[PDB]
């Protein structure tokens, strides 16, 4: 899933190889497989590097259902994770299954 | 007693072809999945009411309370999708079927009516615990629980729940227990 | 329609036979098999009768190896329970199983209402609310002709 | 088995009147184990058949 | 440098064996080829689920 | 414990991608390039602290105003919440999520869970 890559991680990667495009220090297509290797990379990473549980609240506003992945805007609405909580007024939600 | 309006389900033609997947990604609280139904579900806040717009161009609106506050709804949904900019037209608003809920505020006896009216009324205490009185002259089917609360639906128009459940009164003073 | 035709028959010979059990013999939902029930009901033009708790307490009753006196005497419980319209909610068999237990609470063969509902299927809790339905009235509900194990006053709660 | 399905014993008398058969039933354990080599062998049984 | 154009003609080759391939699939694999189409449909268009926030951050970024 | 995940994140996806690099033809230098194009943006951005940053019926105007605004969903500074599915569920106008492997951020704080459970009514 090429799902993280605008994420600030990914972002600044692309920033990064756009340059090295731009002064033909690095080209593209293998820009290309950089971030075939990325998708492969960040997807491993996340499902097993650990995580911590937890359950909480909300108020909503838009759904979609687009090829399988959730994408939510929720309003007034504050989520706690163990010890801290964050309050909110607008958060918009994307999740794959 | 006096039966109350729970849910009006209308269908009105906006008149003119409407691509679905267009409609899902700009309209505010819309839920378009093709594997489950065929049809975008928009729902509205200010008068409650979930909506199912097809694909060729015809709507069906549930979930109002009275008949004003549906056409209401279809002609807001109308609007809703007039400004995203496909052609629309509104036409035939018209109710397909009301449910109605009330309380004779008497306890009833189920069993005796299948004794006297095997007729019309056919109870299967497994499969359901309420009796159903298909009625024939004002064409409508009343649910009656034991407790007392009598729902009647299939009505095309206000008159007919209001006259059905009159008819029915009757039948029920005579098994009152 | 096989399994329908077959429940239909039991109450036909006046004998009914519960889906439930009728299900343990057939791959058939309950649901599916009572919408075709309606469908043959309307397809062959014919009524039907009501249940009667007594027809049910032979065999459960056999199955709880009880005496008919016990078994005679829940018999009347639950039939002057169904005329006092006592239980205007729970099913029958339900009823009949609570009736049978507070039988079995007054008499030595005593059983738990897990057994008993795992003998009727029925809900343990469904039972306890049928029981909680019926105790107002556990003394005055037995038969005249009755011997205790266990005074009325001292049928268990639950 | 009674005509609606409850049991009693059959006294040898009651064989002679209603020309009835003095028999009784036969019941056995069975016992079933699927082999698939799936990483498991599932055994079960049914006892009293 | 020219061994990549040779790759280039050879790919086009790729593209013909295809041709064939829609024969074969035509004389016989067509609901397997429909349900990998799918798979990548959705692949395709979620990674359009994920651009969306995309334009929404370069705007304030 | 969150700028530590990113530090570890990137160290493995840049060991990780070297080879791919060298494959392609590319020099180790770009490679550090990377590293540090991809390090001073956080730090410019200033979210957290970094190791490396430290160093009729006919017409339907007769309908007025219902539909609410479409641009209000879009701010590019909303909190996202990137994170995976397990069951959602709704009834009536009740909805309940079950979500998994999520990073937060919530009035500019990260946060993560490998579980979250929520309720609102839409």
């Amino acid at each position: 899933y090429q799902l993280y890559r605008n994420t600030t991680l990914g972002n600044s990667l692309q920033e990064s190889l756009d340059e090295l495009i731009q002064s033909q220090q690095i080209t593209p297509q293998l820009a290309l497989q950089v971030l075939l290797q990325f998708d492969k990379a960040i997807n491993a990473a996340l499902a097993q590097r650990v995580r911590n549980r937890v359950n909480f609240r909300g108020s909503l506003n838009t759904y979609r259902f687009c090829d399988n992945v959730w994408t939510f805007v929720l309003n007034d609405v504050e989520f706690r994770e163990v010890t801290e909580l964050i309050k909110v007024d607008k958060v918009k939600i994307v999740a794959c299954d | 007693i006096v039966p109350q309006l729970q849910n009006i389900v209308s269908t009105v033609n906006l008149g003119c072809k409407l691509d679905l997947k267009t409609i899902a990604l700009r309209a505010r609280n819309a839920e378009y999945n093709p594997k489950r139904f065929a049809a975008v579900i928009m729902r509205i806040r200010e008068p409650r009411t979930t909506a199912l717009i097809f694909s060729s161009g015809k709507m069906v609106c549930t979930g109002a309370k009275s008949e004003e506050q549906s056409r209401l709804a279809a002609r807001k949904y109308a609007r809703v999708v007039q400004k995203l900019g496909f052609p629309a037209k509104f036409l035939d608003f018209k109710i397909q079927n009301m449910v109605g809920s009330c309380d004779v505020k008497f306890p009833i006896r189920l069993e005796g009516l299948v004794l006297t009216h095997q007729q019309f009324s056919s109870y299967e205490p497994e499969l359901f615990p309420g009796l159903i009185y298909r009625m024939i002259k004002p064409r409508i089917v009343l649910l009656i629980f034991v407790s007392g609360k009598v729902v009647l639906t299939g009505a095309k128009v206000r008159a007919e729940i209001y006259e059905a459940f009159e008819n029915i009164y009757p039948i029920l003073k005579g098994f009152r227990k | 329609i096989a399994s329908a035709c077959l429940y239909i028959a039991c109450r036909q010979e006046g004998v009914p036979r519960t889906f439930k059990e009728i299900c343990a013999v057939s791959r058939i939902s309950k649901k599916e098999i009572g919408r075709c029930f309606k469908l043959i009901l309307k397809a062959l033009e014919t009524s039907v009768d009501l249940i009667t708790t007594g027809d049910f307490m032979s065999r459960f009753c056999s199955n709880l190896c009880l005496p008919k006196q016990v078994q005679m005497a829940a018999t009347h419980i639950a039939r002057k329970a169904v005329e006092l319209d006592l239980v205007p909610g729970r099913s029958p068999i339900s009823v009949a199983a609570a009736a049978i237990y507070m039988a079995s609470q007054a008499s030595a063969e005593k059983r738990t209402q897990k057994e008993i509902g795992d003998i009727a299927g029925v809900a343990d809790v469904t039972i306890r609310q049928s029981y909680r339905l019926i105790y107002p009235r556990a003394p005055d509900l037995f038969p005249t002709d009755f011997k205790f194990d266990t005074p009325v006053d001292k049928l268990p709660q639950l | 088995w009674e005509r609606d399905g409850a049991p009693s014993p059959m006294m040898p008398n009651e064989a002679r009147l209603r020309n009835l058969t003095y028999s009784a039933p036969l019941y056995v354990d069975i016992t079933k184990t699927v082999i698939k080599e799936g990483e498991e062998q599932l055994q079960t049984q049914h006892q009293k058949t | 440098a020219q061994l990549k154009f040779f790759e280039q003609l050879d790919q086009i080759e790729k593209q013909r064996k295809d041709e064939q391939e829609r024969e074969i699939l035509m004389r016989a694999p067509e609901q397997l080829r429909l349900k990998q189409k799918a798979k990548e449909m959705q692949q395709q268009e979620l990674a359009q689920m994920r651009q969306r926030d995309a334009n929404l951050t370069a705007l304030a970024a | 414990t969150v700028p530590k995940l990113y530090r570890s994140v990137i160290e493995d996806v840049i060991n990780d991608v070297r080879d791919i690099f060298l494959d392609d033809g590319v020099d180790e230098q770009v490679l550090m390039e990377l590293k540090t194009l991809w390090e001073n943006k956080l730090m410019q951005s200033r979210a957290v602290d970094g190791f490396h940053s430290e160093e009729e019926e006919e017409p339907l105007n007769s309908e007025d105003d219902v539909s609410d605004e479409e641009g209000q969903e879009l701010f590019d500074t909303e909190n996202v919440v990137v994170c995976q599915y397990d069951k959602i569920h709704r009834s009536k106008n009740k909805w309940k999520f079950h979500l998994k492997d999520g990073i937060m951020n919530l009035n500019g704080r990260d946060y993560i869970f490998s579980k979250a459970i929520g309720d609102a009514e839409w």
